[PDB]
């Protein structure tokens, strides 16, 4: 006899435990190992890849391939807003179904920079400059380019290399932020304005498009796992 | 760890590792390389989960009996033999001689019996499983002096705990248990046929220690055997025709295979 | 033998001894840290260096 | 007291467990050891031995010694089929009661080559050549010798050494195959055709016989144990 | 917490277990040790001692001191049988209450040679020779001296040293034998015949006696303990 | 003493200490790998070599 | 300390550590093999040698 | 490894081995003795020495 | 560390390791043998020697 007194914690089954176990058929010889291409060892391998953001939404711009394209047109007055959405992945209805956001809905915390690659898919003679600005929370989103400038912006000059990466840096008062909505922490506003209107010659279409891509940086980490809200079931699949 | 294939190539010399009489009672070893050409293939397959022991060391239910806690048969009795269950028996009868230790686990489960008795409440029945070595005393009434377990082993198990377990070593007059005995016990060659004293580990009796509830309760002792430290000699054909008796190899003739259509059909009926 | 390794600390030591015959019954490998995003990200043949444009 | 908390897994009895135990009579002195001939230490010792295959079946060619013999006769047109059965041991009704197949029904997986030794038990003046062909699954069994050739075949020329071993090699897309029927994996077709008709002189019987033997190779392994379906009981043997 | 999972075998009480225990009064100082004469350390110390065998039985030769004496008398025809009993201790009703047999009824197995010392307690002028024969099982006991000779015998010539030890050697096909009756194993027959009739002068009594003693050899061992059948009780001793 | 041996791996280490007086109460010898098919297969007196016919 | 001794084998090793203050609470001494039949058998003063008769 | 440290005595030794992967599941640090009242008491810039008045 | 000491024998060895932080939770000191009857018996100032009378 070796005296023991069972501490409370025994005779329970957690849904996140980890222990030794008794085997079923003992001495079973597991099949060999193949080095099948494209091994994954971390979720940040998957999260650092671009995925097209369906920025546009209306009510039927959310059931077609119209969702992913951001309409850009030549408008004579410059200072018109191209798009605008808050940065609050895994809650925002712009990043709720993207690749980054869908990995993010399994986590409660997130930290790190996020890259928004904007790709001009216009004509090959169309030009234009855009002032892509990210204004941290401190006020309720710019409504003019003259206010958007003050934030952290990047003027994108188009003409070869049809993409320009506006990297949103980490500005937060904490070392993590919630994926779910909260008001102790917020993520500010991402807006785009025309810097210099789309100049399109003759015989070239005057309505172009931009694509928005969301990816994670290498200074990115997620912590505290929970389970998604965007999947459901009623009765078991028969 | 199994063998590996190696590169060969064409063959035009007088070797013919294929052609060889199998009339000599010699089962020839022919590799892929002999009938074709196969490059060097490494095999990491393991021939472990096929060892003699691992094969036989699986707990199989050999039997189960029932005994009322208040009535007539208040005890059950069983002459130990693996010959009561088809499943375990066929595995053992794949070898002529086997030697092993036993692990006896008993899974006792109680069931209330329908009655008109008032206020039936159990106070945790305790069961006694007792091993009586061959040529021991034999209990009759459940209150007999025999149940004092003076030297006879017994497990006392209170219901609602991990099932009782005990080991038995290799107990045989000989040096192996015979799974097939051709011979009589009598010198005049009559009487019992192959009821030799080498696989007769006495009897095992079980009963209710307490008087349980006021009403009747019937308990079901289920016996499990698990061969540890197995050594098996002389392989032999597995049984074909169904078993008929628990001490004889009696059988009714039946098919040699499951039938199909023609000799050249490619689909089983 | 007893495998001793640091507990996952933010910013120590636990004995662990496997007790089962199979190696498919050992506790999960929760600690197993590796990252190598040169796969799915940037799968291009010739790595694009960050100092000039990818295209000519 | 030595603190412990019982992990779930305790207070159960498996039917495949393995642990230390309390003894019954302690200090019992086990009988000596004899080195009785023909010790077995692995099931592959038993499985690598020839057993006669009851290839022929009809309805009364499955209740006699007619089951094991494969009728061969001289037929003027060559290209006639001698026999044909799929290779799918432990399911096929040709290998269901053989020695190899009966060991195989206690396992769910199997891998390795299989040797089919055909032994000509004709007259001692009878001749004949046979094209023994194994055609992997890729189509639904040859119906002509001219199609059977394309597979992996071995032309057996008889005349002394009355057996010839057609070794069926491992051709599978996986490192194991099911013993029980499945259609993700299959084992192809084993056929025999006359290469050159049975020439039998006068006073010698013109109907000969062949015997088929099934054995395992040395590159053979079985994995994952289950329990047979070919044994049954109703009530206990009284 | 030290994770443990209780293997089945726990929470039971065997009647042959052996474990550590909690003490009652702790630190109790046990009384000294005396070296009292005649220490016993093994049951084979007791079993290797002679005990008188009550060979004679009738119905009142089993309630007196007539049981232990074997009547010997001068009979003119030689080849008369003096006694005869099978060797099957702990079952035979000749050795059922002897010292060897009573130790033997607590065991299921036994192995080893057995010594039968016959002591002539006749007159001091009486002579006689006896052919003491042990015939192994192979037939159903001799009924003539001419058949008894063929076995393993010892002719005892009397005249000083009034005892002669017929040692029965181990002849068995197994390394143990049952104490309880069985027919897979048997122990043969021990008989005594007159070799040369009892010659007794005048004035000396013509009826002498022999005593039979049963003892174990030094090549003797018992294995597998059970509990006796020759003791009983009804209600507790008040 | 503590017997340490590799877990049966496909392609590590477990302490095991016998705690009972008898050696008939130790855990099964599930690992015990040996193969020697020169018995039931090829029991012939003079081994037939694979390069010529068995009979003359 | 841990007392290691062979399990009773017919034809290995178990740790055992006493855990109680008293030495009257230790497990039975099932292994304790000795035999010395020069006591009850042959208790005679002068040992009779097997080569001649005991009496003159 | 086993961390051995004296039991909190008034005026000895206990093994303790962490058994869990996380370091947030180890037993509380009940022993952790430190005192440094130069904080809340006497937070002044220039320490007042006990031998003269604080003010001039 | 493991404190090994003989079991109280009349006329051996048990490991004991304290597992609790406090030293007021260790098992009783049942073994603690001392005797010194020069207290209550013979408390006199000048010890009376057994060879003459105490008084003059
Ligand atoms: O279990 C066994 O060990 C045990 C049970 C029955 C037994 N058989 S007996 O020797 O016939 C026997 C039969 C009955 C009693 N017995 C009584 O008659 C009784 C009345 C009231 C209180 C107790 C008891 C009690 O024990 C004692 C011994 C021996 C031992």
């Amino acid at each position: 006899g070796l005296p023991t007194m069972n501490t409370p914690g025994s005779c329970q089954f957690l849904t996140s435990d980890d222990f030794q176990s008794p085997s079923a058929m003992p001495q079973y010889d597991v099949t060999p190992e193949m080095r099948i291409p494209g091994e994954v060892k971390n979720l940040m391998e998957i999260a650092e890849v671009d995925s097209v953001v369906p920025v546009q939404n209306v009510g039927e711009k959310v059931n077609s391939m119209e969702a992913y394209q951001i309409p850009v047109r030549s408008n004579e007055g410059s200072g018109t807003q191209v798009f605008g959405f808050p940065l609050q992945p895994g809650y925002s209805s712009v990043f709720s179904r993207t690749l980054l956001g869908e990995i993010l809905n399994y986590y409660t915390h997130w930290s790190g920079s996020i890259k928004l690659t904007f790709m001009f898919c216009g004509s090959a003679m169309a030009t234009g400059k855009f002032l892509l600005a990210y204004s941290p929370p401190g006020a309720g989103a710019p409504t003019k380019r003259v206010d958007a400038m003050l934030g952290t912006h990047v003027i994108w000059d188009v003409g070869l290399q049809s993409s320009c990466v506006l990297c949103i840096p980490w500005i937060s008062q904490t070392h993590y932020r919630f994926v779910a909505s909260d008001e102790y922490t917020a993520g500010g506003f991402i807006t785009c304005w025309y810097q210099t209107n789309i100049v399109v010659p003759a015989d070239a279409q005057s309505s172009c498009y931009i694509m928005c891509f969301v990816s994670a940086c290498n200074d990115f980490s997620v912590r505290l796992l929970k389970d998604t809200p965007f999947i459901s079931q009623q009765n078991f699949f028969q | 760890r199994v063998a590996d294939t190696v590169g060969t190539g064409p063959t035009n010399s007088e070797a013919i590792p294929a052609l060889t009489a199998a009339e000599t009672g010699h089962t020839s070893q022919v590799v892929p390389g002999d009938t074709m050409q196969t490059r060097h293939v490494k095999n990491y397959h393991s021939r472990s989960e096929s060892t003699i022991e691992n094969f036989l060391c699986r707990s199989a239910c050999v039997y189960f009996t029932e005994y009322k806690n208040s009535g007539a048969k208040r005890y059950a009795e069983w002459v130990l033999t693996p010959r009561q269950a088809a499943q375990l028996r066929r595995k053992l009868e794949f070898f002529t001689y086997v030697r092993f230790d036993l692990e006896l686990t008993f899974v006792i489960t109680s069931t209330q019996q329908p009655s008109t008795t008032q206020n039936q409440d159990a106070q945790i029945l305790t069961h006694q499983i007792m091993y009586v070595p061959p040529g021991g005393p034999v209990p009759d009434k459940v209150d007999s002096y025999v149940w004092q377990t003076s030297t006879n082993p017994s497990v006392f198990w209170t219901e609602g705990n991990a099932p009782p377990r005990m080991s038995i070593p290799f107990l045989s007059i000989g040096n192996a248990y015979s799974n097939f005995y051709d011979g009589w016990s009598e010198f005049s060659r009559n009487g019992v046929y192959g009821i030799n004293t080498l696989n007769n580990m006495g009897t095992l009796y079980a009963r209710h220690v307490n008087a349980g509830s006021t009403g009747p309760i019937k308990s079901t002792i289920r016996i499990y055997f698990k061969p540890k430290h197995v050594k098996a000699w002389i392989p032999r054909p597995p049984r074909l025709c169904q078993y008929e008796k628990a001490k004889n190899v009696n059988f009714q003739p039946s098919g040699v295979t499951t039938t199909r259509q023609s000799i050249t059909t490619m689909t089983n009926t | 033998g007893a495998q001793v390794s640091t507990q996952k600390t933010g910013a120590i030591h636990y004995t662990n001894i496997n007790y089962y015959k199979d190696a498919a019954s050992n506790s999960a490998n929760r600690q197993d840290f590796t990252q190598d995003p040169g796969k799915f990200t940037e799968p291009v043949k010739d790595i694009m260096i960050k100092s000039l444009p990818a295209l000519n």
